[PDB]
């Protein structure tokens, strides 16, 4: 078999209808994963930091 | 830097494998492939492949142990019921 | 282990707080406090519960303030060094009935009524067990069972022999909201109140759980899609061998 | 376990009509159930190589077979990573599942054994 | 060259997490290691933040955990994360170890990797023990009591070691305070041990599901595996979240919600689930000394596997008999755990004794016998004479 | 998808926007969840019971 | 290859402690590093053992240290070693840093080495501060108050950070307990930084008193420097033993033998001796914010040395003007410390302000001017054109 004859990738390739179909999907997916990871990270950092603030039992305004 | 020992793995450019000749490989950019739909086309279709090929190696020992457990569990239940106090006095002390 | 020793399994009642999306019924919490105060408090403490925690949950600031002010607490000694008392405040903890373990056992034939602040989490069965115990005292023990002088039979209690006698009887309390105070209704109410004592974070815990699980579920599916994309080139990589010429 | 030892026991069984009629069928069954042929590998491709005997053997293996081994290995990792099997027409057939490395392994093992014996010989004056 | 390769610090990050050559075919079972790293970090971070509101004094210990549950903002999240986190830490370590058993990861040249791992397992169990004691509930007191007494089985100096560990006449104030001190220490030793684990892993790289060389087709750690690990990181978090917020106490024991009492051992006493199999092993030997020895040997026997496996190939992928017995072993391990959760009663006692023998026989008999048989089977199933 | 292109045009979303989006998401998501949660539990919350208890 | 070089773990020990090529001419000043390692180990070990008898509760802290002092066998030795050990740690660190300024150890290619060092210095100071707070004497309380309040200078969020560090209205229970938790944590962070420190040292090796290349004549770390370091180790232990057994409280303050009182700051309040120079710098500025900034800049300006040293040769060995001004710097630092122990009074206030100026002028004005001048002196003093 000649190395110049590229094997069949038809079942994997998409018809050139929108070359950016995959890109946009991939970028939205990455973008959303990063958005939610950032929200999650901020919430986690805040959860720990806030646990160091005055506990419920020492806020007595006697 | 000091000389450390030889191992069976190296690094990029001298990994430690045999010389490779005659193999040609091809690949296509993920950006040029159908926006991932193989999650419910060749994953759910080809699903249970890893199942029906290996399940017996897991199911038989699983079944053997489950039966042994249920059998011993029921025997215990009987031994501690009114109907089993006679056999309980025997097998115990 | 014999059935008696095990104790009867407690059935699953439909607590309105059973379920990932359910808060406690606060009206039931409020009613439960009354049952605790009028029926249980005389023998059982609630040492880890501070008055201020009832506020915004089952009573208003005023209602709790007034409830607390009915009890005395050790104050700071006067200028001369003599001890002095003071009315309780929101920062104080619900006062117990006994000064020490000895006084408690004396008022209960040698037995010690445990603190109930964690009773719901300190027993297998949770609410179902507490409820079943409170409403599970038969009029007489089963035939053949000899009961230790001073004991009471309850199938749900391991061994069957418990130092606490049945205390819940129809209409021994008069609910403020006009609810018929039947034994089971009162049992349902205190158990709910006791669950709050043990898990005051319940409502808030579940709310954050919904948030956390939706974010992570999304994050999980997202990560799979992203992974498949970054691996697409490798997953479809093709190989061909052409035996080299010697 | 050394291949010399495996061969000694295996040859013994293979020469005995009684044992051979009893064991070989079970062994054939075992190899088909093993499934490595469905991945396109020959048994000798499965031998753990991180030891001096195998390194010696793989060094001595002729160029052409060495390139062939490399292909079967690479093709297998790829197939395995995709969670598929190769099409049947690419499966190694029983006729092809030949012990190509074995002779090199036995040779290397015998040399090391002799070297070990000679390193520890006693002398009788 | 790139700054990530030339910089003294970044080059370490680069070699272990970025350019590290991974076998192209390692499956999801190879994601357990990164997960154990997450666990350690989760455990340490949550522990430190809780440590800020905890009191080791035997009289304030239990209430200070209650103080974290009730008064500390997000305190119940910290505690449930820590407590449930410990459980997940063990479930993941069990899978990581099982992955090792199944794929012959313990085999040469990865013996040191395996041995350091056995070290980590022991430190992790000791750490978990010490942490549980700090709560000072009924299970804590009696667990501290039973486990410290394990050393009383050492002849002659046995009882002195126990008095030394206790720092008194029984588990008391000095015992809880040092246990908390030690609980804080060991996680840092484990981390040190993890680094050694990774150093051994690095000189040989990871193995693969085929059990053969990965040298012919490696793909960089960065991107492929950094993102593949993220998948399991999120699934681990999702499941831990399900337990933490929706079922935070199903993996624990209600008795630990009752303050420790030196005069009463609850009839309902049961060790933490992850310790149950070892507990069952010890309980199977009707002799004090022989009982502790066998239980400890149950962990140490993991060290003999590199020598009892006679197979000429690494891993169980192509071995029918080995695959079958591997699952017998796994299921025997679960049964040992279930036995541990039962009472010392007739059917269960014999079953435990039988399961205990099956546990040791796997490493000492079944593995070496079956592997030898498979070597011959692969040979006679093809070679002609 | 043209919906994506009109906003980012073949470029991936930048950190600044990601972070900015995370801040908007926290506020909006919290409100939506609390809202859904409180409504699902109408009649059980203390604020609902406080309204009932008027005598 | 020798097993010490081939083994994955021993090869690290061998390259850092055995075969490491050391410049043949390094003198005893290069023995401070190993001494600092000894100090860290002394602090960690003595600390862990005391932690076993300590109670961070504000109501129990002071008494728990007294319990260690009276009731714990050899407990006074632990505390006196830990306490005096802290001071020695700082005296040896000051000499280690001074050694650096003198021999130009901060310059290329060792700036990363120096910067990590500055990081370690800060971490150690914070650790020592947290430790002092755990005794909860009169100095502990007020030290905690002043130092946490240092952050109230940050605009807008200032008072919020303080409230967060305190966990309440003032230095109280939540503060002492978290400070103990953090006191236990930082020393492990320092250990990790020390590894980064040693990593950066290793790729370039040590410098020498001649300030020139050591590549033409290296001698192995083992025997030579292993035994030379032993000399200073014993000396260090001898001097430290003298204080621990014969003068345990000379380096301390009597006021810290008095339980913390939230309503009374003693008129005799003085910071721990090793912090005095920095304290004097802060007092020299009649403005709150500028005071804390200048004090922090006093530590950060150490990072500027690699750029302000314009000299073409490394070290002061052959530099008359630099050698002189270096000692002006050392004694000025000592004086700043003396001013620190004095009351805010007339002669002292001006002296502190001028000394503070000299401290900064050294790095920003003196070094660059003097080094430039010497560059030209070395040139015209021989070049005949
Ligand atoms: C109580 C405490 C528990 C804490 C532990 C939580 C983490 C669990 C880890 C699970 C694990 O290690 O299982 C590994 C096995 C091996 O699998 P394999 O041969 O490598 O995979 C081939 C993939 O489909 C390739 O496919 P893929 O393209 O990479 O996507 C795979 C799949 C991965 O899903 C996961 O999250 C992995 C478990 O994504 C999906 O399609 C799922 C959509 C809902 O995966 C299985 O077979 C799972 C059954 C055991
Ligand atoms: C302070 C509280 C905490 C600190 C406690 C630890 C103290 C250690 C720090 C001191 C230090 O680093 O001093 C370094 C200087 C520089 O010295 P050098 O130029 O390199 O030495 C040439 C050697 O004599 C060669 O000679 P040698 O053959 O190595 O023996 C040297 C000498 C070493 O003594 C020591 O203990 C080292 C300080 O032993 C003796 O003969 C005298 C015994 C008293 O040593 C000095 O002589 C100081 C000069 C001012
Ligand atoms: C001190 C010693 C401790 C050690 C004890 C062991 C730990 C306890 C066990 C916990 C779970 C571990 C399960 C086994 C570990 C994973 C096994 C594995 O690696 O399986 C790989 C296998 C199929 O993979 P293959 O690569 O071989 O497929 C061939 C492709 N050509 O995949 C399969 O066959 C499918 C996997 C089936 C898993 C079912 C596990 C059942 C576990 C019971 C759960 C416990 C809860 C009570
Ligand atoms: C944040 C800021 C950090 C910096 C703070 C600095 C604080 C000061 C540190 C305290 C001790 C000072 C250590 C002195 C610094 C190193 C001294 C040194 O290296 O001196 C070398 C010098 C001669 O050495 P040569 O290598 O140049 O000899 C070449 C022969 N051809 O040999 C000499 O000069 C003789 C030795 C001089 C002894 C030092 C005396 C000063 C002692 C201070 C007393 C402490 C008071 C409590
Ligand atoms: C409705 C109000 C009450 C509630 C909710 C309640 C609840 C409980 C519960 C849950 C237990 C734990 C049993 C166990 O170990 O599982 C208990 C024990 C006990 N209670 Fe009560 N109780 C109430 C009223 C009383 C009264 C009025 C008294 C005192 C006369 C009393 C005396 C005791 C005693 C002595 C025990 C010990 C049981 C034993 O160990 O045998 N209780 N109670
Ligand atoms: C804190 C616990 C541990 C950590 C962080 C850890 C981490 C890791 C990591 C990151 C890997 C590489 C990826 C993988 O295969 O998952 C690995 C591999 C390995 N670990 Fe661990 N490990 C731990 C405990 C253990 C234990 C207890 C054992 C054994 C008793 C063990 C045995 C192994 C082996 C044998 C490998 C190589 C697997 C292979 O490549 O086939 N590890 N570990
Ligand atoms: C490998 C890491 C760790 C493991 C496996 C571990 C495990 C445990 C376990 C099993 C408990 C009892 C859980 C319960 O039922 O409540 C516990 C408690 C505790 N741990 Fe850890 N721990 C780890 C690290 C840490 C660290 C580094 C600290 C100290 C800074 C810490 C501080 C505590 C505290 C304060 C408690 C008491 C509060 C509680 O009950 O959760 N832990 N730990
Ligand atoms: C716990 C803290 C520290 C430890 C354990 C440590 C340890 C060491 C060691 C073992 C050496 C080699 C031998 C020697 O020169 O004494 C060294 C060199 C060095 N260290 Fe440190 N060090 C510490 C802190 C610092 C600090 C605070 C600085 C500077 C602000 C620093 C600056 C240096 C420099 C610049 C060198 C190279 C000196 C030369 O070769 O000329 N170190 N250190
Ligand atoms: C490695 C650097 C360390 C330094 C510089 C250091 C420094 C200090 C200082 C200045 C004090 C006050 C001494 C006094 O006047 O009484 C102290 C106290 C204390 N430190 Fe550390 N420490 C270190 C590490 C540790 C570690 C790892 C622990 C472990 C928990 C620890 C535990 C304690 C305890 C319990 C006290 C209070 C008892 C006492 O006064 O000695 N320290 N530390
Ligand atoms: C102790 C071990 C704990 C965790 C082990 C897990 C290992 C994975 C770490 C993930 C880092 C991802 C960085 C990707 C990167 O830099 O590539 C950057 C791209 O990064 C992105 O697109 C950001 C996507 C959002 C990342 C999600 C954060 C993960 C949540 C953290 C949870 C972990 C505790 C290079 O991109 P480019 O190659 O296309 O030019
Ligand atoms: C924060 C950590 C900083 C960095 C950590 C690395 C520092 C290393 C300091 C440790 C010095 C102790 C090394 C002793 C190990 C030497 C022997 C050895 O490695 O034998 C190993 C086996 O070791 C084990 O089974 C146990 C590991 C010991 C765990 C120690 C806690 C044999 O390995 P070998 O090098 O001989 O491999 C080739 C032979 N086919
Ligand atoms: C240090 C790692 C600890 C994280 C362990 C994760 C296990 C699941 C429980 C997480 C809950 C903690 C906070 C919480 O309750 O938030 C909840 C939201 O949680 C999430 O979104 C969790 C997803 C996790 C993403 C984490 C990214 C990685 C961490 C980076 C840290 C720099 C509630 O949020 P909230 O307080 O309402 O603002
Ligand atoms: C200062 C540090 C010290 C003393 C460290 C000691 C470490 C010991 C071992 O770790 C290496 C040990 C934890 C490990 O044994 C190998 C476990 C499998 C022990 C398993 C174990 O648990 C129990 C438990 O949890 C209980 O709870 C209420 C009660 C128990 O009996 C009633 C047991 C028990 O009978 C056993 C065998
Ligand atoms: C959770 C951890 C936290 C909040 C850590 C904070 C760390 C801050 C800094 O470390 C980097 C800080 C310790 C360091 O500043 C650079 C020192 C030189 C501060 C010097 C210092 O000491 C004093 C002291 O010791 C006292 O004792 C009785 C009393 C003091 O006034 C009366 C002072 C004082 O006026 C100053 C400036
Ligand atoms: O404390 C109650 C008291 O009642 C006795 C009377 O003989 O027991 C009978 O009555 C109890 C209350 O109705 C039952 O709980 C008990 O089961 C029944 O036998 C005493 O035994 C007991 O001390």
């Amino acid at each position: 078999k000649s190395t110049y004859r590229t094997p069949n990738f038809d079942d994997v390739l998409k018809e050139n209808n929108d070359a950016d179909k995959g890109r946009s999907y991939a970028y939205f997916m990455v973008g959303a994963m990063g958005l939610l990871s950032s929200a999650g990270a901020k919430s986690t950092v805040e959860t720990f930091i806030s646990s160091m603030t005055a506990t419920a039992d020492v806020l007595a305004m006697a | 830097g000091p000389p450390s020992g030889k191992t069976y793995m190296g690094w990029w450019g001298h990994m430690g494998g045999p010389k490779q000749k005659g193999i040609t490989s091809y690949a296509v950019s993920p950006y040029a492939q159908k926006p991932l739909q193989g999650i419910f086309h060749n994953a759910v279709f080809n699903s249970f492949r890893r199942f029906k090929s290996q399940f017996l190696y897991v199911l038989i020992p699983a079944g053997i142990y489950w039966y042994w457990w249920k059998n011993g569990n029921e025997y215990n239940e009987f031994l501690y019921s009114k109907a089993g106090r006679e056999e309980l006095e025997r097998v115990n002390v | 282990m014999t059935a008696a020793e095990h104790g009867l399994h407690a059935p699953a009642y439909a607590w309105s707080h059973n379920g990932p999306f359910e808060t406690f019924d606060h009206a039931s919490i409020r009613r439960g406090y009354q049952v605790y105060r009028e029926v249980c408090a005389a023998c059982h403490s609630l040492d880890r519960v501070a008055w201020r925690t009832l506020v915004g949950v089952s009573h208003t600031n005023e209602e709790v303030r007034n409830m607390a002010e009915e009890f005395e607490y050790d104050d700071e000694p006067d200028e001369q060094g003599n001890p002095k008392k003071r009315p309780g405040k929101l920062s104080d903890y619900i006062p117990g009935p006994y000064p020490n373990e000895q006084a408690a056992r004396a008022a209960n034939q040698g037995a010690l009524p445990p603190d109930l602040s964690l009773i719901v989490k300190a027993r297998h069965g949770g609410c179902d067990y507490i409820f079943s115990l409170l409403t599970g005292y038969p009029d007489e023990p089963p035939a053949g069972v000899a009961l230790p002088p001073g004991s009471n039979y309850n199938p749900y209690f391991p061994g069957g022999s418990i130092a606490m006698a049945r205390v819940l009887f129809d209409d021994m309390v008069e609910y403020e909201d006009g609810t018929p105070a039947t034994t089971s209704q009162m049992a349902k109410d205190v158990t709910t109140f006791l669950n709050w004592c043990a898990e005051p974070e319940h409502d808030e815990r579940k709310r954050l759980g919904l948030k956390t699980v939706i974010i992570l579920s999304s994050l999980y599916l997202l990560s799979i899609w992203v992974k498949k994309f970054k691996w697409a080139g490798i997953k479809t990589r093709k190989f061909v061998f052409n035996p080299p010429k010697p | 376990q050394s291949f010399t030892s495996i061969a000694r026991i295996g040859d013994y069984i293979l020469k005995s009509p009684v044992l051979s009629k009893l064991c070989v069928p079970v062994a054939n069954q075992f190899i088909n159930l093993a499934g490595y042929k469905k991945l396109g590998l020959k048994f000798d491709d499965l031998i753990a190589e991180e030891n001096p005997i195998m390194q010696t053997a793989l060094r001595r293996l002729p160029e052409d077979e060495s390139y062939a081994r490399a292909y079967r290995i690479i093709r297998a990792h790829q197939t395995e990573l995709t969670h598929h099997l190769l099409p049947r027409n690419e499966w190694i057939k029983a006729q092809e599942d030949v012990p190509y490395l074995l002779p090199y392994i036995l040779e290397a093992e015998a040399a090391a054994k002799e070297k070990d014996e000679l390193d520890n010989i006693e002398v009788s004056k | 060259m790139a700054f990530r390769k030339s910089n003294v610090y970044l080059s370490l990050v680069n070699s272990y997490i970025i350019d590290s050559p991974q076998p192209s075919s390692i499956n999801y079972w190879w994601n357990m290691g990164s997960l154990l790293g997450l666990c350690l970090v989760i455990q340490i971070v949550t522990g430190i933040f809780m440590a800020m509101h905890y009191s080791s004094n035997i009289e304030l210990a239990f209430s200070s955990v209650e103080h974290i549950m009730r008064d500390v903002h997000n305190g119940y999240i910290l505690r449930y994360l820590h407590a449930n986190g410990a459980s997940f830490f063990f479930m993941v370590m069990f899978m990581h170890m099982a992955k090792g058993l199944y794929y012959g990861s313990y085999r040469s040249p990865r013996v040191t990797l395996w041995n350091v791992g056995v070290i980590i397992f022991i430190l992790t169990i000791a750490t978990a023990f010490l942490g549980y004691c700090c709560v000072y509930g009924q299970m804590s007191h009696w667990g501290a009591t039973v486990i410290t007494n394990l050393f009383s089985a050492i002849p002659f100096v046995g009882n002195d070691i126990v008095s030394w560990l206790w720092g008194g006449f029984s588990v008391s104030n000095p015992t809880i305070q040092r246990f908390f001190a030690l609980h804080y220490l060991v996680p840092f030793i484990i981390a040190a041990m993890v680094i050694m684990h990774l150093m051994a892993l690095h000189i040989h790289g990871s193995s693969n599901p085929l059990g053969i060389t990965g040298n012919l087709d490696r793909i960089p750690m960065h991107s492929y595996f950094i993102f593949k690990d993220l998948v399991t990181v999120f699934l681990f978090m999702l499941i831990l979240a399900l337990f933490v917020f929706y079922s935070p106490n199903t993996l624990g024991h209600p008795d630990n919600y009752i303050p420790g009492n030196p005069l009463v051992t609850p009839a309902s006493i049961v060790p933490e689930w992850y310790l149950l199999p070892f507990y069952a092993i010890l309980r199977s030997i009707p002799d004090k000394l022989l009982g502790v020895i066998t239980m400890f040997a149950a962990i140490l026997v993991l060290l003999v596997l590199p020598f009892t496996d006679r197979s000429v190939v690494r891993g169980n992928t192509f071995k029918v008999l080995s695959k079958f017995f591997f699952f017998i072993f796994v299921f025997n391990f679960v049964l040992l755990g279930q036995i541990g959760a039962c009472h010392v009663e007739v059917p269960y006692v014999l079953m435990g004794q039988i399961a205990t023998f099956i546990y040791f026989a796997y490493f000492l008999i079944i593995v070496p016998v079956i592997s030898t048989i498979e070597n011959v089977l692969f040979y006679i199933g093809r070679v002609n004479k | 998808s043209s919906l994506y292109k009109t906003f980012f045009k073949r470029n991936a979303v930048f950190v600044g926007t990601i972070f900015a989006g995370a801040f908007v998401f926290q506020t909006v998501f919290d409100t939506a969840i609390t809202s859904w949660y409180e409504n699902h539990n109408k009649g059980k919350l203390w604020k609902d019971v406080k309204a009932r208890i008027a005598a």
